[PDB]
Formats: structure tokens, C-alpha cells, sequence
């Protein structure tokens, strides 16, 4: 989902039903400025959420010294060095998958057979 | 609309619009560098304050002036009642052969005089000045004027 | 400096003698915000100096990208005789230099 | 412990001078959307300012304590994790030697 | 340093998982209700919604985030400035003193010495108030989303031990402040008195 | 902007039915066609004099509105790098001018959207109903209720015209 925001006032803009095209359009509620809509995505509820599995890696993380180190190898530059670390979602439904991230690419991949 | 903003006018105008921001920072390669350096090391190497002094003289000498002491405070310092009870004076009633007409010339002056006044002018006992003021004057208390003696309308009204 | 708001009654024209508008004939001027470290910030803001004299020279290379500050030899060889301007914004807009002043109170 | 200490405090004015003068942009014009990969900098959990290398932020802090021009008592964290560095001035907290 | 005196400050997230809509709420000192955050947002000087999202979040692709905050700008629509923002916030204050004159400039005052009074409390630090706000609130939204684990109240490092120094400082500013007050009842009485 | 402009001290309290300058200026010339004991012992608390000038001087925050006022802005006095800014002029002949800067204000424009009153938004506060109507300005804007100052200004100053 993506929020659009106003052109004139920085207002966010919800979207309205013009009948005389049938079609979506943003309009700003303070303003009156409108824009067509490029998506008829409304409403996004993510009950079972991937989102934030790897949330944190930055330019830097092989620097961390906490983080554990492995030997297994990067499927995209065939590197052996790589720091891996749980699943930051903290709700206890998530499974035990490890995500590795290579400190020679910055490339991130999962040890997982399952779903992948 | 709303007919009072009070606004405070002032001489004002434009000299100028920013282009471009700039971030000043020594080069590394002069001579001279490296003496900042030093000079931004000392700043969390200062100390301004100082600490308590310890007063090593005799702990009999330093307690001499506390308490139940022999020496006498010289201080000036918020003595309101040396500052007014100095002034005072007495003074002897002049007789009502005299004051009668003094009061009567006073009241033609002002028609609701207070106590206060009175006796600052006239500089006589309340004790006496007060026989003579409810003779010829008579006092309003419950009035807007309370607490004012104004001649009696007997001889107000002439 | 009180003064009356909407001032319906025209008051301006006698308690002020000068046009109360904001000037906008210095406005098409180029300006530079510079921001400066402690110890160069702490003698070129000072009012007991600040007459006038050359305090240095700016160096722009021709291609640009890079802007150099060189200061004169009145720092007593205490600090840095060459500095790099480093451009935080290359753009910079919605961003103006205004001053203020008191007005003639009489006619 | 035997050899667990606890801290005086110290003032943090200094500090915040410190990193002002080494890249610590002010709060004041920092715009998130312009520069997602900074690190947040806390003074006594205020948040100063941030910072775009914290690295070389972090390595001359720790060479300046270690040298001995900060006092030793303070505290400083960096979660690479959460873009986060954090700086203890405040006495009570207990530190240990290592 | 300086006044030795605790204010607390607490961020809200009203309704259960199963509510249809959940909204933030602050408390600040001296006001006896929970206003909305973006109703705050707007009394320290930023009006557009835009900004105040940003303010809270510091991902323009975390839509997740975004949407959880939606319920807080729909139920703080109505006030749009300073003024309005100002004199909401002031007339839930608990003064009664001022009829509505001084009503804007209350609210500001809060604001300004008793509204989060470890950063600051010198007049033109408004932005450094929002942002502070904000991460308040970008940390109550990633524990609400389950992305971080709640603050263990055991972890030492949040504790603080306190030894015979600062414990007789708090009990001589009392004493101390007990008897400043001492030496001006006895100026106002030898003035009033008329002693020496 | 609408010259002349204005940047004046003056009170923001209710900033959107105070009388525009064209308004004034327009209000002028039809007014001149229509002519044609205490407690004697307080204790005060020790203020620092430099906070007390700011407070003073900052009261009443700066205002800038055009002739038409259809753009009116509102500074705000900004402490983070007030004296720590030192601005460069150029000056028309390729050389550089040193002037200290003193303040930094930040300016926000005003009464773009027509905002609503205060008594106006309580009452949408209160259970009034189950939640606003996601287009309550847009009815609003045809009932005539709830403009702006630079709408405002307009149909006056053609209710003149007109004539
Ligand atoms: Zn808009
Ligand atoms: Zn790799």
C-alpha cells in the first residue's frame, strides 16, 4: 500500500469515486487537489506478516562483533564469510530460519529448503 | 472581521538570498593543522569548577562569630525601624481660643478630611483634637467616604 | 514600539515617516551560508573587530566541485591557513536573509 | 562484586561540543527521507543530533577515552543494529573493569 | 541540575487487536485528558500531516508503520494551526485562572517547561520537542507490531544505584530550599513588623 | 507574492479574520469618501536577562503577508544554530562580504485551506457523530462558511468594483 501525499499542502490524500469516468482518484480533503490513481489497492492487512525478518542490515553489519560468524557459501559471489542471525520478528509463530549476510556483496539469503 | 490586531511595525528588507550551503573544515595538510586538534582535546580535558576550600585556621576562631557572640552586628541592612523610629517628636495643644479658626479655614479648603491628616496638620493630641473635630465635624463610616470627617451640614450649608 | 493593528484611521502617515513595505530591492543578491567551527566562528562574530579588512581569499576551481578558503597571515600562525568549503546543499531553495530596523517616530 | 564500581557523573557539555565540532549535524535540519542509513546520537538518552559515518565517529570516541581525555566512567554504545549511538554521562551506573 | 523534580511522560496506543480502530494518545503534565499525538504535533509548529508522519517514521517504504498511524490524523482532522492546536490543548489544562486571553500562550508555556524538560527548556527548541515525540512513538509502534520485545524491567543497565553522594545532594537541596524560605519570612515579617 | 508585502511584528492570535492591507487600504478611501492597594512585600523570581529580552522580543512572532493576502506566513525563532551561522554576501563585482548572522527563523504559510474555528472543531470532537465526514470541508465550502482571507478579500473588494 502507498500513501500518496498532496502536491500543494502535503496532505495525505484519500481516495474518491468520480461516477462520471468510473475510476479512482486521490483528493485531498483540505485543499481540493486531486490525482489519478495508478493502483485499486485500497486496504492492505497483513495477519501473517514476512515483513522485518532482516529489518537492521546496513553498509556495516559484518563489524558487529556479537554476530556469529559460519563458512557457508554465498550463492552470488562464492564467498565464505558471512555473519547470520535469527528472524528479528519477536512474536513467538516464527520459525527458526537463519539469514545470512555476505560480507563481501552485502547480499542476503536464507539457509531454508522449505519455502525459500 | 476583527478590529484590533496590535501590530508592532518595523524597517525591513530582503539583503539577500542563500545558494549555497557551505561546511568549513581545516585541511589536513597544512602545517598548522593538528594544533586544533589539540586545541578540541582540551576542551573535555578543562575543568572550570573549582572545589570546596577547607578553612585550616583554629575551629575556636572560625565559630567566634556565630551564635551567642560578644561582637555586635554593624550591618545597615533592613533596619526599617532604625530608619523611622528615629523621627519623633512631641507637641503641645494650641488652645481652641487659637485652633478654632485654624480648623474652619482647613475644612473651607477640603470638604472630607481624614483622621491622619489631621493630626499632621493641626500636630496636636488626638486626645484634645478630638473634642474640638466632633464639635464642628462629624464622621461618615458606613458612606463610600467611610472613615472621612466632613463639617457638619449646619455650617457647610452657609 | 506599541502601535495600533488594522489602523482603519490612517494613523501611518504622520506617526511614521517611512514607507512601511517590505524592500525587495536588495532581494536579487546571491548569499552563501556558511557554517564555521568554534575557533574561526568565535573571531569573525565578535563586534570589538570586524572593520572591514581582508580577513583571506576564496579559491574556486574552474571546473567547480571544489571550494578552498585561504586565509591572511594575521592569524599569528596559531591555526589553519587553508580550509575546504565542503557544499552540503549544491541547491538550496524556500531560503532568504531579511534585517530589520527601527522607524522615525516623529512625522 | 569485588571489583563492580559505580560512577560519579561528569558533566556532558563537553561531549556534546565534541561531537558537534566532529560532523554531528544538529537536529534541526535533519530530514529522514533525505538520508535513511544514519546513525541517531543520545547524550544521557537526549537525542543531539546524528551522524552519517558512525564509524569513524565510534573509533575516535573509544581512542579518546582510552588515551584518557574523556572520563573513563563514560559509557558509549553503538547498536549497529538499530542505527543508534548512545552516550552515558549520568552517575549510578555500576561498570566493571576488563 | 537545576530543579531536581521528575515529570512523566506517556504515549498511549487505545483499542485491542480486534478494535476496527486503535489511536495514540499522549499525557502531559497539567491537563487531565489524553489529547492525540498529531493534535501535540501540530502545537510544536508542524501542520501538515506529511511532516508529522516522517517525524514518527524514517522509512518512506514501510507502509506497515504508516498504516497503523492513520487512525491518529483522522481523529485530529479538525485543528490544522498553532492557534487552534494552542487553545485545545490549554483549555484542558487544570489553571482555571485565565478567562481566554492568556489561553494560547498557557498551552505554550506547558509546552515549553513542563513538556519532556530533560532536552530543554528554553523558548525556539520546538523541533527538537517533535522529534523527540516521534521516536516515542516510532518505539511504541515497533513493539505494537511485534517487531521488538518489550523493555525487560530486570535489565540492570537501566538501573541506577545511588550512594551516600547523591542521596545527602536531594536531602540538602530540601533542607536548603526549607530554609531560603525561612530567610524570606523573616525579611517580609522585620518589613511588615517593623523590627530590626 | 502580491506587492507590496509586509513583514511586521504583530499578534497571531486568531489569524484569519484580521483585516487584510488591501482591506485597510480600501477601508481608507471610502472612509474618506464617506467624510468628503497592594501587599506591599512580593517576592519575584530570579530570571536570567537574556531569556527575559528573548521572551520579550519574541512575543510577538514575525507575520509576513502580501498586499492581497493571499500568501501569509508566520515565523517562529529557532535556537539550534542561531550563533552559529555566519552568513557570506557577494557583491556585484566578483568579490566576498562578511556579515555575522544573528537568528534564524522558520516561516509556515497560513489559512491555505480554510481552517475550521475553535468552537467548530470541539464540537467535532465531541460524540456530534460516530466519525467527520471524510469530505465535511468540501460541504462546508459551498454552504460560504469557513473561508479564507484571501477569498474573503476578493468579493468585498468586487463588491466595489461593481459599483
Ligand atoms: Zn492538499
Ligand atoms: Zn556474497
Amino acid at each position: 500500500t502507498t500513501f500518496r501525499f498532496c502536491r500543494d499542502c502535503n496532505n495525505m490524500l484519500y481516495p474518491r469515486e468520480d461516477k462520471e469516468n468510473n475510476r479512482l482518484l486521490f483528493e485531498c480533503r483540505t485543499c481540493s487537489y486531486v490525482e489519478e490513481a495508478g493502483s485499486p489497492l485500497v486496504y492492505r492487512h497483513e495477519l501473517i506478516t514476512n515483513i522485518g525478518e532482516t529489518a537492521g542490515v546496513v553498509q556495516d553489519i559484518g563489524s558487529d562483533p556479537t554476530l556469529p560468524r559460519s563458512d557457508r557459501e554465498c550463492p552470488k559471489c562464492h564467498s565464505r564469510e558471512n555473519v547470520f542471525f535469527q528472524s528479528q520478528q519477536r512474536r513467538k509463530d516464527t520459525s527458526m530460519v537463519l539469514f545470512f549476510v555476505c560480507l563481501s556483496c552485502s547480499h542476503i539469503f536464507t539457509s531454508d529448503q522449505k519455502n525459500k | 472581521y476583527i478590529p484590533y490586531v496590535k501590530t508592532i511595525p518595523k524597517k525591513t528588507a530582503i539583503v539577500g538570498t542563500v545558494c549555497h550551503e557551505c561546511q568549513v573544515m581545516p585541511s589536513m595538510n597544512d602545517p598548522n593543522y593538528h594544533k586544533i586538534v589539540e586545541q578540541r582535546r582540551n576542551i573535555v580535558k578543562l575543568n572550570n569548577k573549582e572545589r570546596i576550600t577547607t578553612l585550616d585556621e583554629t575551629v575556636g576562631v572560625t565559630m567566634s562569630h556565630t551564635g551567642m557572640s560578644m561582637r555586635s552586628d554593624n550591618s545597615n541592612f533592613l533596619k526599617v525601624g532604625r530608619e523611622k523610629a528615629k523621627s519623633n517628636i512631641k507637641s503641645i495643644r494650641m488652645p481652641k481660643k487659637e485652633i478654632l479658626d485654624y480648623l474652619f479655614k482647613l475644612f473651607d479648603e477640603y470638604d472630607y478630611w481624614s483622621l491622619k491628616g489631621l493630626k499632621e496638620r493641626t500636630r496636636q493630641p488626638e486626645a484634645h483634637l478630638k473634642e474640638c473635630l466632633d464639635k464642628v465635624a462629624t464622621l461618615v463610616k458606613k458612606g463610600p467616604y467611610a472613615f472621612k470627617y466632613t463639617l457638619r451640614p449646619e455650617y457647610k450649608k452657609l | 514600539e506599541v502601535f495600533d493593528g488594522n489602523d482603519i484611521e490612517n494613523n501611518e502617515t504622520k506617526v511614521y515617516e517611512e514607507s512601511l513595505d517590505l524592500d525587495l530591492e536588495r532581494s536579487n543578491r546571491q548569499v552563501w551560508l556558511v557554517r564555521l567551527p568554534m575557533f574561526l566562528a568565535e573571531k569573525w562574530r565578535d563586534r570589538n573587530n570586524l572593520h572591514g579588512q581582508e580577513l583571506g581569499k576564496i579559491r574556486i576551481n574552474k571546473d567547480g566541485s571544489k571550494i578552498t578558503l585561504l586565509l591572511n597571515e594575521n592569524d599569528n600562525d596559531s591555526i589553519p591557513h587553508e580550509y575546504d568549503l565542503e557544499l552540503t546543499k549544491k541547491v538550496v531553495e524556500n531560503e532568504y536573509v531579511f534585517t530589520e530596523q527601527n522607524l522615525k517616530k516623529y512625522q | 562484586s569485588l571489583m563492580s564500581c559505580i560512577s560519579v557523573g561528569t558533566d556532558p557539555m563537553p561531549i556534546i561540543t565534541f561531537l558537534s565540532e566532529w560532523g554531528m549535524e544538529p537536529l534541526e535540519d535533519y530530514v529522514p527521507h533525505q538520508s535513511p542509513d544514519a546513525t541517531r546520537v543520545f547524550v544521557n538518552g537526549v537525542w543531539h543530533g546524528v551522524h552519517r559515518n558512525p564509524a569513524r565517529l565510534m573509533e575516535t570516541l573509544r581512542t579518546l577515552r582510552r588515551k584518557g581525555d574523556i572520563n573513563p566512567e563514560v559509557s558509549m554504545i553503538r547498536d549497529i543494529r538499530e542505527k543508534e549511538l548512545k552516550i552515558f554521562t549520568d552517575a549510578g551506573r555500576v561498570y566493571r573493569p576488563l | 541540575k537545576g530543579s531536581r523534580f521528575i515529570s512523566t511522560l506517556q504515549v498511549k496506543l487505545y483499542g485491542r487487536e480486534g478494535s476496527s480502530a486503535r489511536t495514540i494518545k499522549a499525557t502531559l503534565p497539567y491537563i487531565k485528558q489524553d489529547i492525540p499525538i498529531v493534535i501535540i504535533f501540530r502545537a510544536l509548529g508542524i501542520i501538515p500531516d506529511g511532516e508529522i508522519l516522517e517525524h514518527i517514521c524514517y522509512d518512506v517504504n514501510d507502509w506497515q508503520m504508516l498504516e497503523m498511524l492513520k487512525p491518529c490524523v483522522e481523529d485530529g482532522f479538525v485543528i490544522q494551526d498553532r492557534e487552534t492546536a494552542l487553545d485545545f490543548i490549554g483549555r484542558r489544562g487544570t489553571a482555571l485562572g485565565i478567562k481566554k486571553e492568556k489561553r494560547i500562550q498557557y498551552a505554550k508555556d506547558i509546552l515549553q517547561k513542563e513538556f519532556l524538560p530533560h532536552i530543554t527548556q528554553l523558548e525556539g527548541f520546538e523541533s527538537r520537542k517533535a522529534f523527540f515525540l516521534g521516536y516515542m512513538i516510532n518505539r511504541l509502534l515497533l513493539c505494537a507490531l511485534d517487531r521488538k520485545d518489550q523493555d525487560d524491567r530486570d535489565h540492570f543497565g537501566k538501573k541506577r544505584l545511588d550512594l551516600a553522594g547523591p542521596l545527602l545532594a536531594q536531602l540538602f537541596k530540601t533542607l536548603f530550599k526549607k530554609l531560603t524560605k525561612d530567610i524570606f519570612r523573616y525579611m517580609q515579617r522585620t518589613v511588615e513588623e517593623a523590627h530590626d | 507574492f502580491h506587492l507590496p508585502v509586509r513583514l511586521h511584528r504583530k499578534d497571531t492570535r486568531n489569524l484569519q479574520f484580521q483585516l487584510t492591507r488591501a482591506e485597510i487600504v480600501q477601508r481608507q478611501k471610502e472612509i474618506s469618501e464617506y467624510k468628503k492597594l497592594r501587599r506591599k512585600t512580593r517576592q519575584l523570581k530570579v530570571l536570567d536577562e537574556n531569556a527575559k529580552k528573548l521572551r520579550f522580543e519574541e512575543f510577538y512572532p514575525w507575520v509576513m503577508e502580501d498586499f492581497d493576502g493571499y500568501n501569509t506566513w508566520v515565523g517562529s525563532y529557532e535556537a539550534g544554530n542561531s550563533d552559529s551561522y555566519v552568513l557570506l554576501s557577494v557583491e556585484d563585482d566578483g568579490s566576498f562580504t562578511m556579515i555575522p548572522a544573528d537568528k534564524v527563523y522558520k516561516f509556515t504559510a497560513r489559512n491555505k485551506y480554510a481552517t475550521l474555528t475553535i468552537d467548530e472543531a470541539e464540537k467535532r470532537m465531541d460524540k456530534k457523530s460516530g466519525e467527520v465526514p471524510r469530505w465535511l470541508m468540501k460541504h462546508l465550502d459551498n454552504i460560504g462558511t469557513t473561508t479564507t482571507r484571501y477569498d474573503r478579500t476578493r468579493r468585498k473588494l468586487k463588491a466595489v468594483a461593481d459599483q
